[PDB]
């Protein structure tokens, strides 16, 4: 139970999540239904890959 | 209300490209995926892809990938959308009816379908037909139509007077690339030798009208 | 694991707006659209052998836009002024947004292709608000007990 | 990994009858009705739920992995094709018609007209009229020699009153073999007919 959440950055991106919070256990693949290609798939990583622009 | 109006039929040559249209005007168009289905002659439907109206992102299977390209164009205020399919490299097995369906929910249930656009690709551009009578020997007798392009051709008897007992078979596409059919009507055996019967064929794309008497 | 007997192959985006086909982000007011096609196509057939290579740096070209329509029809269109000087960002990649390509029935050659991009902006915030649920406290409970209120005489 | 099937797609019921069609899928399934060359109409979504503006006779059963579509007190306008749809996989569907209309086909033979051979084209046809069921084995014999690949076959729609079908089979042959002989027959065996019926014609 908490009173309110952690810091959430409103950063906006399209193909790669930026400035996020790493997964704890492992790579987690989340989708509303994995047998419905109209539903997007979110792959959330447990180790960052820095991109230098 | 929803009015998923689709464009008319198209006839082209192998190796060409055809853009099949589709128009939606009567709902909140931006919140429902628009899918494309194709139907081979006398076969069940087949998936082609879906397009997201908001972002235009398409999704196609492996075999269609690389050739087909789905696109959308919104109006000034998104009240009217137009969806197009550019099917590059039209090959032999592309003669099919194309539907633009509207997905409604997460069950992939399509409450609204488009009227349909018959797309056919081949050589032998529009030309006149050849009409063959059948020599008579209640019975049945009729005429035959051959080597016309493209569909359709209608056969009327006695210049729009006789239509009872007509059996106009669906047209068949032979190996040449042309179209043919045979239309027969039933008639009492006592009418032969006393009544004059004529078969009239109208071919609108070729603007050819042929009326032929049938006699023994 | 979710697709047990197929090979996994990535492919670049197949079309759409410039905000879908290219990785879009922001630095100091300048709006970047990076290509990202060297990151997202490959094939993983059976992991038959480990392939060793040398260290490489992937260089993704990026375009820059000024007339920005961030949200397609609800957000106000904007013009981002140029920024004087050199722009440099160092950021982390903590997630990927994929979209499986639809399959067929006549022939599936044991392959599945995932193309990046896709989804709406909400999926950028579902990635953070997936742990949290809001509940309302009902602090009034009723249970039987052997006590009886002292009735006044 | 979606596996789905469909009924044998050949069943006949009379007017005012009850019919059930079964599918074996493992995903959100819908039931569509399609006419001949027309935009299919959704009937049932999510196995059993009924759609607005649909006759009440249609109903759905969600049991195990089997999905049942039931149509009660069939009307003459319900003779169409019906298919169950999963996300991106669609079976061809099922075929509908009226039963117990068994009859011997009427056989007609029409030799090619004289003016057809003046263009160097030969086409011999044997006509089948008023037959049921549609499935008929039409074989061509050129003096008891089977011809394969040169015949085109078509079947007309089910007519309104008689509910009988008519088949047209066109056999295409070279000019040499047609004009060298006299007798040619297109005999067809049908479940309706009791005996092999053959139509002939005398040149004169
Ligand atoms: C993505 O979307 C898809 C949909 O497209 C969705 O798929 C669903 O997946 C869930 C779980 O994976 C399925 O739910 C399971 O269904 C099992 C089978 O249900 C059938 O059988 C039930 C029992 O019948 C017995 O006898 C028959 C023969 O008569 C036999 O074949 C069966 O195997 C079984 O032995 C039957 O009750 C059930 O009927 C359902 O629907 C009716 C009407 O809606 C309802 O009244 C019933 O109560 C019931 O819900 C159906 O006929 C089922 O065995 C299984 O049950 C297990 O879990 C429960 C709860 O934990 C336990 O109590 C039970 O003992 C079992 O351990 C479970 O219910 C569901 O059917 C799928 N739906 C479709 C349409 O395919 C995916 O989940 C989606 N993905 C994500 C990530 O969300
Ligand atoms: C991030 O998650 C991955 C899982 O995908 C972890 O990879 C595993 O690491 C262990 C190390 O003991 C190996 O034994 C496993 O074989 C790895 N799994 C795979 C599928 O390769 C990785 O260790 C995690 N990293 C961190 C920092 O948490
Ligand atoms: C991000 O990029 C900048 C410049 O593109 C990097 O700064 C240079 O890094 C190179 C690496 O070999 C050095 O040779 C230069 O001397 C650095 N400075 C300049 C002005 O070019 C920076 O290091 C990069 N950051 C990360 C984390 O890779
Ligand atoms: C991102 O870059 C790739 C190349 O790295 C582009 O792919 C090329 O696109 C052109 C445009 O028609 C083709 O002619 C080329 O054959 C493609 N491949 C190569 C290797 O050049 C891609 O188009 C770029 N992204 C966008 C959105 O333009
Ligand atoms: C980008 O990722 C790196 C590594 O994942 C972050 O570096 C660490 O971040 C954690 C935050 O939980 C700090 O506690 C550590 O002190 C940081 N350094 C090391 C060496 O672990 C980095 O902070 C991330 N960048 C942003 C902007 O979040
Ligand atoms: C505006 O102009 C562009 C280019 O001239 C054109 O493509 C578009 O159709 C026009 N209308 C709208 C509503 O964007
Ligand atoms: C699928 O993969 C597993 C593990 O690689 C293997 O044991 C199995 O034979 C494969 N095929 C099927 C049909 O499970
Ligand atoms: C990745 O890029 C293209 C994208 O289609 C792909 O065909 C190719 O095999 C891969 N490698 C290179 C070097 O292009
Ligand atoms: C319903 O489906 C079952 C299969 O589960 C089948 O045996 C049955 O005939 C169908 N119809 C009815 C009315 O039960």
């Amino acid at each position: 139970s908490v009173q309110c959440t952690h810091g959430i950055k409103p950063v906006v991106s399209t193909q790669l999540l930026l400035n996020g919070s790493l997964a704890e256990g492992e790579i987690i693949i989340r989708s509303e239904n994995l047998t419905n290609n109209a539903k997007t798939i979110i792959v959330h990583l447990n180790k960052s890959v820095e991109i230098n622009c | 209300q929803v009015q998923l109006l689709q464009s008319g039929a198209a006839v082209t040559k192998p190796g060409a490209s055809v853009r099949v249209s589709c128009e939606a005007s009567g709902y909140n168009i931006r919140d429902y995926f628009i899918h494309w289905w194709r139907q081979a002659p006398g076969q069940g439907l087949q998936w082609v892809g879906w397009i997201n109206p908001k972002t235009g992102q398409p999704n196609n299977p492996r075999q269609f990938q690389g050739r087909v390209s789905l696109t959308r164009h919104a109006s000034w205020d998104f009240d009217t959308y137009s969806f197009y399919m550019d099917l590059k490299a039209l090959r032999s097995d592309d003669t099919a009816v194309y539907f633009c369906a509207r997905q409604r929910s997460d069950y992939w249930d399509f409450d609204v379908w488009g009227s349909g656009t018959q797309v056919t690709v081949s050589s032998a551009s529009t030309k006149g037909p050849s009409v063959f009578p059948l020599a008579p020997s209640t019975a049945a007798l009729g005429c035959l139509v051959k080597d016309y392009f493209p569909e359709p051709v209608t056969v009327s008897w006695n210049s729009g007077a006789l239509t009872s007992g007509v059996h106009t078979f669906p047209a068949v596409l032979q190996s040449s690339g042309l179209y043919s059919l045979s239309s027969v009507v039933t008639v009492p055996s006592s009418s032969l030798g006393t009544q004059t019967y004529i078969c009239n064929v109208n071919h609108k794309p070729s603007n050819t009208k042929v009326d032929k008497k049938v006699e023994p | 694991e979710h697709f047990p007997n197929k090979t996994i192959s990535f492919q670049p985006p197949s079309g759409g707006d410039l905000e879908i086909t290219m990785h879009h982000f922001n630095c100091r007011g300048e709006f970047f659209y990076c290509n990202t096609t060297q990151l997202f196509n490959s094939t993983w057939i059976n992991s038959t052998t480990i392939k060793e290579y040398n260290d490489t740096i992937i260089y993704l070209p990026c375009k820059i836009k000024q007339i920005i329509n961030m949200w397609q029809g609800v957000g106000q269109c904007m013009y981002a002024p140029p920024i004087r000087g050199k722009i440099n960002c160092v950021s982390n990649i903590t997630g990927i947004l994929l979209t499986r390509d639809g399959g067929d029935a006549n022939a599936t050659n044991d392959t599945e292709t995932f193309r990046p991009g896709g989804g709406n902006i909400k999926d950028n915030w579902r990635s953070e608000l997936y742990k949290y649920k809001v509940v309302q406290i009902e602090p009034l409970g009723i249970a039987p007990t052997k006590c009886k209120r002292r009735v006044v005489e | 990994d979606i596996q789905m099937t469909q009924s044998p797609s050949s069943l006949s019921a009379s007017v005012g009858d009850t019919v059930t069609i079964t599918c074996q899928a493992n995903g959100y399934l819908n039931w569509y009705q399609q006419r001949r060359g027309k935009a299919p109409k959704l009937l049932i979504y999510d196995g059993s739920k009924l759609e607005r503006g649909v006759p009440s006779r249609f109903s759905g059963r969600r049991w195990g992995q089997e999905y049942n579509l039931t149509i009660n007190n069939l009307q003459p306008e319900d003779i169409a094709t019906y298919f169950c749809q999963v996300y991106e996989f669609v079976v061809p569907g099922t075929r509908l018609d009226l039963k117990r209309t068994v009859a011997a086909p009427s056989v007609f033979i029409f030799p090619p007209s004289d003016e057809q051979l003046k263009s160097g084209t030969a086409s011999v046809v044997c006509l089948l009229n008023n037959f049921y069921p549609r499935e008929a084995k039409v074989q061509w014999k050129v003096d008891n020699a089977l011809q394969s690949g040169n015949s085109q076959e078509s079947v007309t729609e089910q007519d309104s009153k008689d509910s009988t079908y008519s088949l047209s089979s066109t056999l295409t042959l070279s000019k040499a073999d047609y004009e060298k002989h006299k007798v040619y027959a297109c005999e067809v065996t049908h479940q309706g007919l009791s005996s092999p019926v053959t139509k002939s014609f005398n040149r004169g």
